RNA sequence: UUUAGAAGGAGAAGUCAUUUAAUAAGGCCACUGUUAAAAAGUGUACCGCCGGAUAGGCGG
């Protein structure tokens, strides 16, 4: 009707007159607010309400809440002339507030309500979608060529390494605390990518794109090299991610 | 015991997360993949509508699914008879069959693809791949699965139901499966994402899913092709078709409740744990089907 | 017996309920702070018998499930309403971290395994967990990521001009942007005895209602003190509240 | 009249995209066509779409994906109506199967009809459809007329009739991939599709930009296909093929044409309820609007 | 002679000093050289040896 | 023990037509760029053999 707390507006099918109204009016400057200390223009058992717990320090007390539907009105006329952001919620019908029975409902069915936005530069987007996907080699499945188990063996091939580290992750750089992680599973890798007991001696542990523009700790974004072969490409990728 | 607790409550056992597009080719699926934006065009209106790329011939939906044990999750039970009740039941449950006969169908619908609804019609070729954390797994063809003919005698349903059989029992706490899909459809054709509930005061288009600009489906529609397996409805032999399981069988597709009599959930529950008689298996296997999926199990008061 | 923090690092959530009275956006923090006491209980009925006691949270990254109307306002979306028409809701996809203030004893290099095995039973304000990226055990005051922090700052809470918290509020929220309504804990009424319905009988039953107050953003850099953070529970005669002191 | 029902479309085409080629070498050139922008004289904007002065002929690529109407049936709110359908189709198909309609709709892609205005002045106007590995042979699209159709060739009844077998029998899905050529003369202006723009103080002319280049539109390309409505009454008079609707009439001439003789508000009470016999054009136009789809109650 | 630093990536290979048709060294070299004099560092008779006179 | 627990968005479409922006115009005058530096890690890695398995080992 147009009681501040009214059931049946946080959710449906509860067969009640919960209406606790308000006859307390402690409006002091404390460091909260309350339906009493608002503009304010205008109760037994529970079923189909939320019921919560809290601590008291001892033990628990189990509280049912009940909505704040007056703020709720006084929201929207104080946010229609007001120049904070606001968000529009046109997320009912007529015949639902009808059953509801609310008389400041149904003048405010579709209200203008309070927003708490954090700032615009955290808000998701198709590049802070594209950031946590990392490439993977086209290629790289089995032994094909140039290769015995895993290290890259004979030479004439890494012109072929040179242009899977170049044609993908061009332009796309990512800052520093935007990059994937280096975790421990990868002595585990090294046991079971072909058979190996630990991590080798005479073999180092190397990427395409490592640390820039993209590259994961996946089963498959590892290339394991040489010596002069890592000496090489370690100032060939800086020739151009300088 | 007489009636159903004051307040009882179900956690869903089969939590699915969103879907997300990509579009790819059938020579390239592992090697490479494209975002899909939702692109805008004209109507006579301002209709969002995504399509492939001209250089594209298939798309790749990926989605996570977790599995939590019946008999843990039980959020909130006002009463201990009940609950002691509904445990030595789902102990007898376990023992009697293991919930394998729910867990094969479970991922039969799985393993004909059938969470791409519009997306199934007039595709060429699907290779629906199914992957647990720890333990990859053989793919299938989903257009080699009838849609009705369910199949209970295979290898990697088997064994993927009962290794979810035991989650579902209570031998693990905890499962997570990722599943990722290859439809097969053309070059430069027509996908079919999810369409959002936002209502307007003035525009009157329809609006897909963007999820980050590329698109995608929710997880209330890509989790209802996962449990439509409900085959022990009455007048079934009149049909031939499975249905989703729910409380009254009320499916949206026809509008007439497909189970609202006696065979239902609300008035087998009042026949299986205060009239405990021998009700067959089918009952068995729909009631524990239905508190497999959960909601609110509380008695109608007034 | 010896006092420490954890960190749960980038946890995303989806459809968390951020609605709660009238904030659309951020959610209650009394959702995570029952999230913490959660994870309390869940590691009480496990025989580690561990306490925490504190909570702060970092926002790193947020999405309205919707869009754009027109020129800037949000229109949100919503499941399909079912067996037993939508009457009021909204969900957010959430990507925030927290720091635990623990108290209890056998912590270091110690039950972060037991927070993983009982994290997979949990929901943040409703939502499903996914996947949270880590859980640390560094004790520095500069073991923060970049996010930003959500803190109780009572400044234009309280000296404004207005005559009261509505004439004060908005008066209070047009000079500065990052400062945003948060709801802060909830007390309504008395009587705390025993009338059925309740969800567990054997307790304390009451009708409670929200109560709310303003926030801020600030990095991880730049930085007050802990004891600026890190909201604690606190209670009293019918005024069970969350604060930082 | 019934609850929810519906439908999908079984034919469906892609948007196709604008080329620019010369009549020389024009299967191995192929150069994008962007739309540029000059404004025209009054505060206003518009976008103008033209050729470069080197090249001579455009090219459109689309392609065409075929279903069978039982496996297009989408919402189906009861079974009766759904049964009736069944029955109502296979009683079609037992005779002719849809190979009324496969016929004209081959034929309107064989006449190369869905360039609304670019027909408009043109000495050669080819077609070819090269799908598969197989190049099936190029077409003469000058030798056809609008009002007219023609039912006696080789590649138009090989393709009908591969059409009209996968509507009802050999497999679901079937997709054929068409190029067409059209030579206008050199550096004249083209018109791709336009776009309806809903902001205020601009009397914009939008056209229609896909994947950059100049493109045209779906519903554009799928309504001079759908033109084959030669069986309405009036039609000895008027002399003129209307697209298939609902309704009676298109926005073309205003007034209706079929508002109660043959519409599907008005005929479906009396063809899926008493199952009488009915005519076959009345037919042909039933199963022309199932082919279309939409909703149905 | 000293080289010309990594200027060109085109030539991967170590370059040397040119200037008026001739090789030579940088003359940085030799002012490192002799700025190497100090000895009044602290720690001086852990190491014992000239250092160059810079900043730290 | 968290405003906890639950949920099918769908099918269909024609945006179209023409249109001249242009006339006129002074960027100015003056102010020391300087201090100072490590490119080079060893910049290339061959035979005589015994060995007949391309196992593995001595010398220049």
């Amino acid at each position: 009707h147009l009681a501040t707390h009214v059931a049946k507006f946080t959710e449906t099918n509860s067969p009640g007159n919960i209406g606790a109204y308000d006859i307390l009016s402690s409006d002091m400057n404390c460091g909260y607010l309350d339906t009493a200390n608002a503009g304010w223009k205008e109760y037994r058992t529970n079923q189909f309400i939320k019921q919560v717990f809290f601590p008291v320090g001892g033990s628990y007390h189990l509280l049912s809440i009940l909505p704040s539907t007056v703020l709720n009105y006084e929201v929207s006329d104080r946010l229609y002339r007001s120049k904070i952001p606001k968000i529009r919620l046109r997320l009912l019908s007529s015949n639902a507030a009808s059953t509801t029975g609310s008389r400041l409902v149904s003048k405010n069915k579709w209200p203008l309500v309070f927003q708490a936005l954090p700032p615009k530069f955290l808000e998701k987007n198709l590049a802070k979608a594209l950031d946590k996907e990392y490439l993977l080699p086209d290629i790289n499945i089995d032994e094909l060529e140039g290769v015995d188990n895993g290290c890259l063996i004979d030479e004439a091939l890494l012109p072929l390494i040179i242009d899977e580290g170049k044609r993908k992750g061009e332009g796309n750089y990512r800052p520093r605390h935007l990059r994937d992680e280096r975790k421990e599973e990868t002595v585990q890798a090294f046991l079971d990518k072909y058979g190996y007991c630990n991590i080798p001696v005479g073999y180092e542990v190397h990427h395409i794109v490592p640390l820039s523009q993209g590259g994961a700790d996946s089963i498959k974004n590892m290339i394991m090299l040489s010596i002069e072969h890592h000496e090489r490409v370690t100032e060939a990728h800086a020739s151009y991610f300088k | 015991l007489k009636s159903r607790p004051e307040n009882l409550s179900f956690a869903r056992c089969l939590n699915t997360t969103e879907a997300k597009f990509w579009q790819t080719d059938f020579l390239k699926r592992h090697t490479f993949k494209l975002p899909l934006l939702i692109t805008d065009k004209a109507v006579l209106q301002k209709s969002q509508s995504c399509t492939l790329s001209t250089e594209c011939d298939t798309l790749r939906i990926d989605f996570g699914i977790k599995v939590l044990p019946v008999k843990e999750s039980m959020y909130s039970c006002s009463d201990y008879n009940y609950r002691t009740a509904i445990y030595q039941k789902i102990d007898e449950y376990i023992a009697e069959d293991g919930f394998l006969t729910l867990a094969k169908r479970y991922v039969n619908n799985i393993a004909n693809a059938r969470f791409l609804w519009r997306n199934r019609k007039g595709a060429e070729i699907i290779e629906t791949i199914v992957t647990i954390e720890d333990k990859e797994y053989p793919s299938f063809n989903s257009k080699s699965f009838n849609l009705d003919t369910f199949v209970e005698d295979n290898a990697t349903i088997n064994e993927i139901a009962q290794q979810i059989a035991d989650t579902f029992a209570g031998k693990r706490e905890y499962l997570n499966i990722y599943v990722t899909c290859f439809v097969k459809i053309g070059c430069a054709m027509e996908v079919y994402p999810s369409q959002e509930m936002t209502f307007d005061d003035d525009d009157k288009g329809k609006k897909l899913f963007k999820f980050e600009g590329s698109a995608g489906m929710h997880s209330q529609k890509i989790n209802n092709a996962l449990r439509t397996i409900d085959t022990w409805y009455p007048d079934y032999t009149t049909y031939e078709f499975p249905i989703p399981v729910e409380n009254y069988g009320a499916a949206r597709s026809i509008g007439i409740p497909f189970r609202p009599d006696t065979k239902s959930f609300y008035k087998l529950i009042d026949r299986m744990i205060l009239k405990n008689e021998d009700l067959p298996i089918e009952d068995k296997h729909y009631v524990m089907a239905i508190l497999i999926r959960g909601g609110m199990f509380s008695k109608k008061q007034e | 017996m010896m006092k420490g923090y954890i960190l749960l690092e980038k946890v995303n959530i989806e459809n968390a309920n951020a609605f709660n009275n009238i904030i659309v956006g951020i959610p209650a923090i009394t959702s995570f702070l029952g999230f913490a006491r959660a994870l309390e209980r869940k590691l009480n009925a496990k025989e580690i018998a561990i306490r925490i006691n504190g909570v702060g949270l970092e926002f790193h990254e947020y999405e309205l499930k919707g869009y754009k109307n027109k020129r800037g306002q949000y229109v949100t979306s919503c499941p399909l309403p079912g067996s037993i028409h939508i009457m009021n809701q909204a969900y957010i996809d959430l990507n925030m971290s927290f720091l635990l203030e623990v108290e209890g004893p056998h912590v270091d290099m110690s039950t972060c395994k037991s927070i993983k095995s009982t994290m997979e039973t949990l929901r943040i304000a409703g939502g499903i967990i996914r996947n949270y990226k880590k859980i640390r055990l560094i004790d520095t005051l500069a073991d923060i990521p970049y996010g930003y922090f959500l803190t109780l700052r009572q400044d234009n809470l309280n000296d404004a001009a207005g005559d009261d918290m509505l004439d004060k509020m908005i008066h209070a929220l047009q000079q500065e942007d990052t400062l945003v309504p948060i709801a802060v804990g909830f007390k309504a009424l008395s009587e705390v005895g025993h009338v059925e319905g309740q969800r567990d009988p054997e307790k304390d039953h009451c009708f409670v209602e929200s109560i709310f107050s303003l926030g801020g953003f600030e990095c991880s850099k730049i930085l007050e003190d802990i004891n600026s953070c890190l909201w604690r529970y606190k209670t009293e005669e019918g005024l069970y509240l969350c604060t930082i002191i």
